[PDB]
């Protein structure tokens, strides 16, 4: 043999994301010491502890959010090109390599789609298939209903859980304890699929532990935002305009984008993690970590710059700069909006940035995290990388489905673009004032 | 009724505290006259749907879905042979009560004219400071409460009599619930009871300690500025763990 | 795939209404 040399392993290589600064690693009291004593709140605070990882230096912008819906819209309008339904062209659909031995079914992405003015009827009719056209107005829109996204997401930290192991003798380390050859352990998944019918359904599965699929998650979400938020959340208003451009106008393509709901960011940012994967060159071993919605905690973290002394993404405890400006995009004035110079969002980077470097923490739109809410969420997160995780059954009941928001939007007053502020929305609800940044582990020595 | 996510999720959400190197129990009286403390109090009585936790407690316990336990002098004992039967509760404190209608979620009938849900005025509170030997930080644990009834005494002066022990794993998921407001500035129903126990949104003075020789508060302080002396000093020891716990904040070096 | 670039729109004209 000889001395105690190292195995060493094989160098990876780090790619530094594009549009995202790094966060270092640190510590930061959340929460604020002192009370308002007229919004009846009482004050929590906890000091934690994070790790280092890249931020969004944004917030999704509009044409962000929509290389993601024409990315759905591609690959459906692939799918039924390659399908007899709609056509039958198999050049869209690869099933066997150069050499004849089958393969896993996949599209063909190098041959570009059938030009409208250029194809012909079966492709048109598949190009349409996932248009919608008002018969009123005549206008032609992606259908909300076709425009669904279907992933999957492994739970390795259920799947790492001791009383998981997929064998009984594992446990359970104290030796005292026999293990029951009876006992059963139930687990809970996630499954969605498309029926003959078309329509999508959904299921929370239960049953016992017994092999690696039982930690598999499924999805089929529909990911094209919802427009109607801004009619919605302001009755008696003149904001249909909003509804009618926001998302569809030029001009708010650096906007952050609205009406996205808590699943269908989380959709985007597993859309994300793959589209990051399928074009980078990764060695032998190399194992990266997928974009995500952060946690509350590193939101706050984030925010405040690793300094407990801040209530906002700045220095100064007031909200405005030597010379009378604004600091962010909220409702500074009661019915005025436009004191900042802007009413409904901006376009991002309209204000100086945080010392990490990230803009419009405060203000502008709020931000979805990763963090079930609990009015005692903090006290029962952990002290390292706090999080507070929960997956809802779909028949549980509607109140345990609420997510943390965080940063304050457009139409809030000062108290909520504090960054110790919480809020909080349900899954499946989006708003015309929450918009979402991702965050992704950042492997640093 | 629950789900099976739900079930996991409770259960990660349950404070441990079985290989705490450091560990303290106090025993505290909760006054429910004071403010940030009568959200245990309001409403006195049942308004429609609404129901202080006293109320809970006793609806809870017309059925069979609570199992509370004798204040005993001394120490607490949570087996059966300690259960409280709930016909032997009424007499000996003089509720009045009839026969019921109905053997299910009743074991008897009582007006809420009866129930003491204004006269119980005060809570023990049975905490457990603890050291997470993983995590290292310390954490307080609700053990158990015991309502306390203010009638008025006979022949003249005030009486106060503990009821029961209720263990707080008993009553967790009843009071998991019921949303309250915890200000009388926002009467927004933003929390529950289980929110403001788990958060020590309570403010109590220590009436008791586990020590070795079993001694309270009361034994060695007669005055009442003593009783209230002696638990600042309590306070400020507990207070002391975990400020010398860290070094973060000493610059004499 | 690559990195998350925008799918932007055509830019449109405006124009001013007379009077
Ligand atoms: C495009 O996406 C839409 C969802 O938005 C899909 O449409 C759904 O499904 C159709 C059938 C129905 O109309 C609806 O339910 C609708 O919502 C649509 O099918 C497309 O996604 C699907 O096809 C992709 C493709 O053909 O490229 C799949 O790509 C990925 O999955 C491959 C699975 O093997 C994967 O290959 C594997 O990994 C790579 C890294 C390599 O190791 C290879 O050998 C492996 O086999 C691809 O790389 C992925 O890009 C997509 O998952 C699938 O849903
Ligand atoms: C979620 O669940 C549904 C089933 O409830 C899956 O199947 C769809 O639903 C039916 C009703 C429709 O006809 C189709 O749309 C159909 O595709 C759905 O796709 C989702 O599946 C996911 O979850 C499965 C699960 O939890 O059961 C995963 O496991 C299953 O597939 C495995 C594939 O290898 C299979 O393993 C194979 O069979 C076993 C018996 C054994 O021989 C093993 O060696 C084989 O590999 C599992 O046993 C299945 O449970 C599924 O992969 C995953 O996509
Ligand atoms: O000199 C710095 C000074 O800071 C303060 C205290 O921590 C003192 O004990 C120390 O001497
Ligand atoms: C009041 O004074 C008595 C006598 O010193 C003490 O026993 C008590 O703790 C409190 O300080
Ligand atoms: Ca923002």
């Amino acid at each position: 043999g000889g001395e105690l040399t190292g195995a060493k392993l094989s160098s990876w290589n780090e790619p530094s994301p594009f549009g995202m600064i790094q966060v270092p690693r640190g510590s930061i009291v959340l929460g604020n010491k002192e009370a308002d004593s007229l919004w009846g709140i009482p004050a929590e605070s906890r000091p934690i502890s994070v790790d280092a990882f890249w931020m969004d230096r944004t917030e999704i912008t509009n044409a962000q959010y929509r290389q993601f819906v024409y990315y759905v819209r591609d690959s459906i309008i692939r799918e039924r090109l390659a399908d007899p339904a709609y056509g039958g062209n198999e050049e869209y659909k690869i099933t066997e390599n150069k050499f004849g031995e089958p393969v896993t079914p996949h599209l063909d992405w190098s041959k570009p789609i059938p030009s409208e003015k250029r194809a012909t009827e079966e492709e048109i009719a598949a190009i349409n298939s996932v248009y919608y056209t008002n018969p009123v107005t005549h206008d032609r829109k992606l259908n909300p209903d076709q425009m669904v996204y279907r992933y999957e997401v492994y739970d390795y930290r259920s799947a790492a859980l001791r009383e998981h192991q997929l064998k009984a003798a594992k446990r359970n380390l104290n030796t005292d304890i026999k293990v029951d050859p009876n006992a059963v352990v139930m687990i809970s998944k996630d499954t969605a699929f498309v029926d003959e019918s078309g329509n999508i359904i959904s299921e929370t599965i239960t049953r016992p532990l017994s092999s690696e699929y039982d930690f598999l998650n499924t999805y089929i979400v529909p990911i094209y935002p919802d427009e109607t938020c801004w009619v919605n959340d302001f009755p008696n208003a003149r904001t249909e305009i909003y509804t009618r451009m926001y998302f569809n106008h030029p001009g708010y393509d650096d906007y952050p984008v609205v009406g996205i709901s808590w699943e269908q960011a989380q959709a985007f940012c597993a859309w994300r993690s793959e589209f990051f994967r399928k074009g980078i060159r990764l060695p032998e071993g190399q194992i990266m970590d997928d974009f995500r919605l952060p946690t509350e905690a590193e939101w706050e973290y984030a925010a405040r710059m690793g300094d407990s002394n801040n209530k906002y993404p700045w220095s100064t405890e007031d909200l405005r700069t030597g010379r009378g400006c604004f600091l962010g995009n909220f409702k500074p004035g009661e019915g005025d909006y436009t004191a900042d110079g802007h009413l409904i969002p901006s376009r991002v980077s309209s204000f100086s940035p945080n010392d990490f470097g990230l803009y419009d923490m405060a203000g502008n739109v709020a931000e979805w995290t990763s963090t079930a809410f609990s009015e005692s969420g903090l006290k029962q997160m952990s002290d390292i990388n706090p999080e507070l995780e929960y997956k809802a059954a779909l028949t549980d009941p509607y109140i345990l489905k609420q997510k943390v928001v965080r940063g304050g939007s457009w139409k809030d007053v000062a108290r909520f673009i504090r960054s110790a502020t919480r809020s909080h929305e349900y899954q499946n609800v989006g708003r015309s004032y929450i918009g979402f940044r991702c965050v992704r582990t950042s492997i640093a020595f | 009724t629950l789900s099976n996510r739900a079930q996991e999720f409770n259960r990660r959400l349950t404070q441990k505290t079985d290989n705490a190197p450091w560990r303290r129990v106090v025993y505290r009286r909760v006054d429910l006259m004071e403010e940030s403390n009568a959200v245990l109090y309001y409403p006195p009585r049942p308004i429609g749907d609404r129901k202080n936790l006293f109320s809970t407690i006793f609806g809870l316990i017309n059925s069979n879905s609570l199992d509370v336990y004798e204040y005993l002098d001394g120490f607490e004992a949570f087996t059966d042979q300690y259960k409280i039967k709930f016909q032997e509760f009424l007499d000996r404190f003089g509720i009045y009560y009839q026969p019921s209608t109905n053997k299910n979620a009743e074991l008897f009938k009582v007006a809420d004219s009866d129930i003491p849900s204004a006269e119980v005025k005060a809570y023990y509170v049975k905490e457990e400071w603890y050291f997470t030997p993983t995590n290292s930080d310390v954490d307080i644990k609700i053990q158990a409460i015991c309502p306390i009834m203010t009638g008025q005494d006979e022949f003249g002066e005030v009486r106060n009599q503990p009821l029961f022990w209720i263990p707080y794993e008993n009553i967790r998921p009843y009071i998991a619930r019921e949303r309250v407001m915890l200000s009388s500035l926002n009467n927004t129903r933003n929390s529950t009871i289980d929110d403001f126990f788990r958060l020590n949104l309570y403010k109590g003075d220590i009436v008791k300690t586990e020590n070795l020789h079993n001694r309270a508060l009361a034994e060695y302080c007669p005055t009442p500025d003593s009783m209230k002396m002696e638990s600042k000093r309590i306070d400020k020891e507990l207070q002391g763990f975990r400020d010398g716990l860290f070094v973060t904040q000493d610059t004499t070096w």
